RNA sequence: CGUGCCUACCAUGGUGACCACGGGUGACGGGGAAUCAGGGUUCGAUUCCGGAGAGGGAGCCUGAGAAACGGCUACCACAUCCAAGGAAGGCAGCAGGCGCGCAAAUUACCCACUCCCGACCCGGGGAGGUAGUGACGAAAAAUAACAAUACAGGACUCUUUCGAGGCCCUGUAAUUGGAAUGAGUCCACUUUAAAUCCUUUAACGAGGAUCCAUUGGAGGGCAAGUCUGGUGCCAGCAGCCGCGGUAAUUCCAGCUCCAAUAGCGUAUAUUAAAGUUGCUGCAGUUAAAAAGCUCGUAGUUGGAUCUUGGGAGCGGCCCCUUGCC
């Protein structure tokens, strides 16, 4: 029926972007420590009509 | 430096042996070796060192006590009689000289094949 | 409505053992036709050999040309329309290669975009298709 | 054939509903409050509290004058007192069910270090109990998941170690650099 | 040894709608395992007990014990050396090889422990034990941590303070250390039949080329972006609803988050949710479903009625019916 030539067209024509030099991430107990200290120490001035975990 | 104390102590007069549990305490350096523990126990029992054995040692996770089982005898002949050859092998009283696999079993098969004079020729050499 | 005596438990187990077959799951799990009719012989995965590469059509609201592989099995010897998962991998699946296959999400039904394909490609010639879609573990030939 | 040991106990319960926002916030504030690694060691405490509640409800099912109930209830109360969750007061079985998850996390090792000094920021107290620098008794403790019994409750030490036990772990590097 | 186990004669019995008989089992039976109200449902070849077999089935010596198979005999299917006339074989024992496969480990060491066997304190044991592969699975469990100096993004006690901070998270690719401790590198121990690993210890042993945490997702279920660039019903994503036809909250990539964490996704069998198998506990006017009506066997169920108030002694025995003589 249809043609079989168009395979991986978007993956081929998508221009590549180099992954930047991201710094290392603290993991495990340190990661749960920063997850607690990211959303449980300085959130209370905000109001419930808006939430900002990503924007 | 070290402190060697026996916790449990039994005596079997049937073999003239004295069994004990030995704790050697270390607030300091590494595990004191077999020969040095043997010499200190020989000095504390005030007899000859060649009659007292000990086996097994633990370590209670950071210095601490090392626990073993000590055997005080009263005769070297009784030590040769009532002890295994591998615990005589710590001081080299017994040697086997053929600690090899498949040698005994292949001599068994070469004696199983032939019989008599040829069996004495092949299996003994 | 029911039968609620003290000596009626044979009538109960008879009626329940009869009426338990009208559930679809019980009869497809305890009737032999769902083992001697399906492929795989009632297994999880199967190897197979590529026979051809077919561009099938999609359904009515979704207009797409899905890429499938007709696969000759080794265990039973049947023919299975498998499925090429990712955006590429049509150039990574060549002709007559060892292909491991599995299901989509359910044994009976299929995915609501492809009409008659129940099975999915996992490996290509003993090297994983996730590796062939990523950069590592390049193909032999 | 072989006969050594075959046993398999799981102190690990994944909850049914995976993603509840209030429960995830509760578990995150619990981890950030009591200084924990991951949520499986929250689920440990949750499963142990659940098993104690199972035993307590099985005892409360029984008749009051039953000798098995009296023996098992007195033994369970004795074990909870020697852990240190309960008190020497209410020795009833409903007082077992009237508990929370935070009591066992309080009776763990480093929270007793928080209540009795030498803690200095629980996330650093994790390091202080991993590295051999906090020693409940002559048998050295090396484990964060350590339930401190109330019968001793006061023995916090360290011997032959860096800050007071004595030694040059890496200050010999600094002395060789200056010399 | 009791047995229709077998024979001679005699009688016509024996089982079944309470399911026999006849088939199928991807059926070895149990103790048990998984699944969290209760009730149940599904596996159990597998380490303990019992049964059966040593390629198929038949027969048998020895022996107390075998229809034995690391015993023998004959047939069938394989299969070894053959100077061609004959011999010789059984890994569903321990390794290992081919094939089958989605699918499963080394031609290792030792009788040191457990025991077993024999004439026997001494010999033997791929029974076993130890080591090697091992992310089936279970328990503990670091991943750059940590307390300090400073720029302050500022939260908070209070004085018009545009700050006095003996309290707070945060980017600091900024410093200081304890130069924390671990993994590895290795001396000596210890374990051990001889060794390996944990444990004990001497000496090296982190400052971002560090000694680097992945697996999936970010429209709803279900946590997280109405971010940016291409692609423009093509590629594809999506287990379902659905997205993509030039402005994609779903494709590809980048950034940033989120889920659990040295265990995450996937497929399949199964369990709970499933009160969608309902005995607890489902329905039958219209959603799927009450036989056209009636009789009736087996089954299931079946009115009431026959021991009664009280006595001794307080804050358990009998009579006025309460073990028969
Ligand atoms: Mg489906
Ligand atoms: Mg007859
Ligand atoms: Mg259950
Ligand atoms: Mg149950
Ligand atoms: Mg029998
Ligand atoms: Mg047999
Ligand atoms: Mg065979
Ligand atoms: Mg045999
Ligand atoms: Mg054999
Ligand atoms: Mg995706
Ligand atoms: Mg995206
Ligand atoms: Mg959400
Ligand atoms: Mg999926
Ligand atoms: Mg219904
Ligand atoms: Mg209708
Ligand atoms: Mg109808
Ligand atoms: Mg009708
Ligand atoms: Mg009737
Ligand atoms: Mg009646």
């Amino acid at each position: 029926h249809g043609s079989l030539a168009r395979a991986g067209k978007v993956r081929g024509q998508t221009p590549k972007v180099a992954k930047q030099e991201k710094k290392k991430k603290k993991t495990g107990r340190a990661k749960r420590r920063m997850q607690y200290n990211r959303r449980f120490v300085n959130v209370v001035p905000t109001f419930g009509k808006k939430k900002g975990p990503n924007a | 430096t070290v402190t060697i104390r026996t916790r449990k102590f039994m005596t079997n007069r049937l073999l003239q042996r004295k069994q004990m549990v030995i704790d050697v305490l270390h607030p300091g350096k590494a595990t004191v070796p077999k020969t040095e523990i043997r010499e200190k126990l020989a000095k504390m029992y005030k007899t000859t060192p060649d009659v007292i054995f000990v086996f097994g040692f633990r370590t209670h996770f950071g210095g601490g006590k090392t626990t073993g089982f000590g055997m005080i005898y009263d005769s070297l002949d009784y030590a040769k009689k009532n002890e295994p050859k591998h615990r005589l092998a710590r001081h080299g009283l017994y040697e086997k000289k053929k600690t090899s696999r498949k040698q005994r079993k292949e001599r068994k098969n070469r004696m199983k094949k032939v019989r008599g004079t040829a069996k004495a020729n092949v299996g003994a050499g | 409505g029911k039968c609620r005596g003290l000596r009626t438990a044979r009538k109960l187990r008879s009626h329940r053992r009869d009426q338990k077959w009208h559930d679809k799951q019980y009869k497809k799990a305890h009737l032999g036709t769902a083992l001697k009719a399906n492929p795989f012989g009632g297994a999880s995965h199967a190897k197979g050999i590529v026979l051809e590469k077919v561009g099938v059509e999609a359904k009515q609201p979704n207009s797409a040309i899905r890429k499938c592989v007709r696969v000759q099995l080794i265990k039973n010897g049947k023919k299975i329309t498998a499925f090429v998962p990712n955006d590429g991998c049509l150039n990574f699946i060549e002709e007559n290669d060892e292909v491991l296959v599995a299901g989509f999400g359910r044994k009976g039904h299929a995915v609501g975009d492809i009409p008659g394909v129940r099975f999915k490609v996992v490996k290509v010639a003993n090297v994983s298709l996730l590796a062939l879609y990523k950069g590592k573990k390049e193909r032999p030939r | 054939p072989v006969a050594r040991s075959w046993v398999c106990r799981k102190t690990y319960v994944t909850p049914r509903r995976p993603f509840e926002k209030s429960r995830l916030d509760q578990e995150l504030k619990l981890i950030g409050e009591y200084g924990l690694r991951n949520k499986r060691e929250v689920w440990r405490v949750k499963f142990t509290l659940a098993k104690i509640r199972k035993a307590a409800r099985e005892l409360l099912t029984l008749d009051e004058k039953d000798p098995r109930r009296l023996f098992e209830g007195n033994a369970l109360l004795r074990r909870l007192v020697r852990i240190g969750v309960l008190d020497e007061g209410k020795m009833k079985l409903d007082y077992i069910l009237g508990l929370k998850i935070e009591d066992f996390l309080e009776r763990r090792l480093q929270t007793q270090v928080f209540k009795l000094g030498l803690a200095k920021s629980i996330h650093h107290a994790r390091v202080l109990i991993r590295q051999r620098h906090i020693r409940v008794r002559k048998q050295v403790v090396n484990i964060p998941s350590f339930i401190v019994r109330l019968d001793s409750q006061k023995h916090i030490d360290f011997s032959l170690r860096s800050p007071y036990g004595g030694g040059r772990p890496g200050r010999v590097k600094r002395k060789n650099a200056k010399k």
